[PDB]
RNA sequence: GUGGGAGAGGGUGGUGGAAUUCCCGGAGUAGCGGUGAAAUGCGCAGAUACCGGGAGGAACGCCGAUGGCGAAGGCAGCCACCUGGUCCACCCGUGACGCUGAGGCGCGAAAGCGUGGGGAGCAAACCGGAUUAGAUACCCGGGUAGUCCACGCCCUAAACGAUGCGCGCUAGGUCUCUGGGUCUCCUGGGGGCCGAAGCUAACGCGUUAAGCGCGCCGCCUGGGGAGUACGGCCGCAAGGCUGAAACUCAAAGGAAUUGACGGGGGCCCGCACAAGCGGUGGAGCAUGUGGUUUAAUUCGAAGCAACGCGAAGAACCUUAC
């Protein structure tokens, strides 16, 4: 369904292109480190495109996860 | 015989056999159990009765110990799976939380034929 | 029954007590639908309970009947591959009718040469909780768990 | 040309985390593994499950699409460098400089070959376990070449859209990727679906033509023999390219139709199974039959749907022997 409210509404304006702005891209990822689909983050395909390649850097950085352990169950 | 209390339990589900772990907070195990030890042989093993089975074995073993407080942390899809998260629970042990920890590859090595199918 | 949930055929209550159970008994002691000396036969039982016992007969048999129904039974079953012998709860109606043609049997089993006697005898030793009948429910019930590593083919 | 845009397009160097295997340490004990069941196998020289450390090789989860890039093969972790194609806007420059393209030259998945290197996982061959009537197989346990890198070679493919390239003309609707605009929508380039006219054997195609036209290239001419033989050219080899004949068949074949069928799917029935009660199969006898025997043992009936059947009446008769 996924019919819970679209990461990029419940935000300001903020450059998509920041591999730095943890307080943000962190909304963009699922209760793992996964990269949220665009039927959650509801970005464009070019947005959305724009946000992996900033997702990845701050991975690498370390400032984002490359994966959570799911908690519940 | 070391009086731990609280620790955490490893869940190794799959689904050929069902293995626990009870450990410390530390991680090093204090007492185990499987499908086997309950009794079991080959394919009853695997069965969601062996881990409950299984699971309270790990539990009373760890009892001993002193265990009051375990942390399940589950790993694989194996049936029982979720047998054994129940056992645990309703073991007396304080079961303070769950955690999928099931390893993943972000594609890494072949798989064997039997898992490949999927290019 | 392909097509329906065929109903549960009604019953006569009993020519004496007055319960459906006695009759239901009474006729599984029949047979070649000779009803008469299945009657009679039950009912020389239920004297003899008397005879050997404080309480009235229509209670004890009530008590034999509840000892020997089996909660739990195993049922066969294919699982592409094998024949699995599955556990799983016995519905209060298959419940009565194997109690009732597991007594029948038990006794009719026994050594005592007088039909009635065996059912009287039968009887009393459910009511303890002792007898064929009463085993069979046993074994039924040891089987049934005892292959509970395959309670989950719910079926 | 100037200004803008998107991209897993290519090459090189670097680099990140997850996972598998191995090694080291800890803690822990009797099994793990694997299957339809199992076994081989591994484990008290302590395996598996758990924690920490290390080494190494290969591949990049989510994003990810029904998406994009490339002429094709094909290309996805991240970073920088080097480099190809391409689209839009402006209308600025040249002024037919165009299209196609035998041969030539280059590129060309996988497997394979050569030299050297590497080798974690996987895995032809192979070594074993199981299955089977047999199992030189499917399943399980191992495992070498290989898979990876460099350099050289090979040149194939369901190398597919089974659809050569270019240009013009011929309704629309809708979804989508990327550019522009006065940004309800109009407009340009790409990917899909449905459809006008029209085309087609049919299925289908239908501004991404399989429509209507023009230009240039390649190719077909019944099936088998045969992608074989021979010759030639290329290759280290495997082999590649080109490519017959004798002989032989009336077919081989495309699409669609009605059925039948499926160890295909959905829905649904029947004493079909299940539930249950009685019985046959054992015995003796009755009866029919096979077989055998006989001078004759009259004939027919044959899985279901032949066998207490034609026989609702064989001592003579019936009665056919
Ligand atoms: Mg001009
Ligand atoms: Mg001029
Ligand atoms: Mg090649
Ligand atoms: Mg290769
Ligand atoms: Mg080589
Ligand atoms: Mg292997
Ligand atoms: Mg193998
Ligand atoms: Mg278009
Ligand atoms: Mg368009
Ligand atoms: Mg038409
Ligand atoms: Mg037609
Ligand atoms: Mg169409
Ligand atoms: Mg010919
Ligand atoms: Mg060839
Ligand atoms: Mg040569
Ligand atoms: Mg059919
Ligand atoms: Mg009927
Ligand atoms: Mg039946
Ligand atoms: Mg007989
Ligand atoms: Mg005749």
């Amino acid at each position: 369904p996924s019919r819970k409210a679209k990461v990029k509404a419940t935000l300001g304006e903020f450059d998509l292109r920041d591999y730095r702005n943890v307080e943000v891209l962190k909304r963009f990822l699922s209760e793992t480190g996964k990269i949220l689909p665009r039927r959650r983050t509801g970005l464009s395909g070019k947005e959305q495109r724009i946000l992996a390649k900033t997702i990845k850097r701050a991975r690498i950085l370390g400032l984002l996860p490359f994966t959570e352990k799911l908690v519940r169950k | 015989k070391r009086q731990v209390a609280s620790g955490r339990a490893y869940i190794h589900a799959s689904y050929n056999n069902t293995i626990v772990t009870i450990t410390d907070p530390d991680g090093n195990p204090i007492t185990w159990s499987s499908g086997g030890v309950i009794g079991y042989k080959g394919s009853r093993k695997g069965t969601p009765y062996a881990a409950q089975l299984a699971a309270l074995d790990a539990a009373k073993k760890a009892m001993a110990y002193g265990m009051q407080s375990v942390d399940v942390i589950v790993r694989g899809t194996g049936a029982g799976r979720e047998q054994a998260i129940r056992a645990l629970q309703a073991s007396g042990l304080q079961v303070k939380s769950i955690v999928d920890d099931t390893p993943v590859p972000h594609n890494g090595c072949r798989p064997k034929k039997k898992f490949r199918k999927a290019s | 029954a392909r097509r329906r949930r065929a109903e549960v055929r009604q019953l006569q209550p009993d020519l004496v007590y007055g319960d459906v159970l006695v009759t239901a008994f009474i006729n599984k002691i029949m047979r070649d639908g000779k009803k008469n000396l299945a009657a009679r036969i039950f009912y020389d039982a239920c004297k003899i309970i008397q005879e050997k016992t404080g309480q009235e007969p229509l209670k004890v048999f009530k008590q034999a009947v509840e000892n020997v129904k089996p909660r739990m039974e195993v049922r066969s079953r294919r699982v592409g591959g094998a024949n699995y012998q599955v556990p799983m709860e016995v519905s209060p109606r298959r419940q009565q009718s194997l109690a009732l043609r597991w007594l029948v049997q038990a006794a009719n089993q026994r050594p005592e040469r007088r039909a009635a006697v065996r059912i009287a005898h039968e009887l009393m030793d459910a009511a303890e909780g002792k007898g064929g009948a009463v085993k069979k429910k046993e074994d039924v019930e040891r089987m049934a768990e005892a292959n509970r590593a395959y309670a989950h083919y719910r079926w």
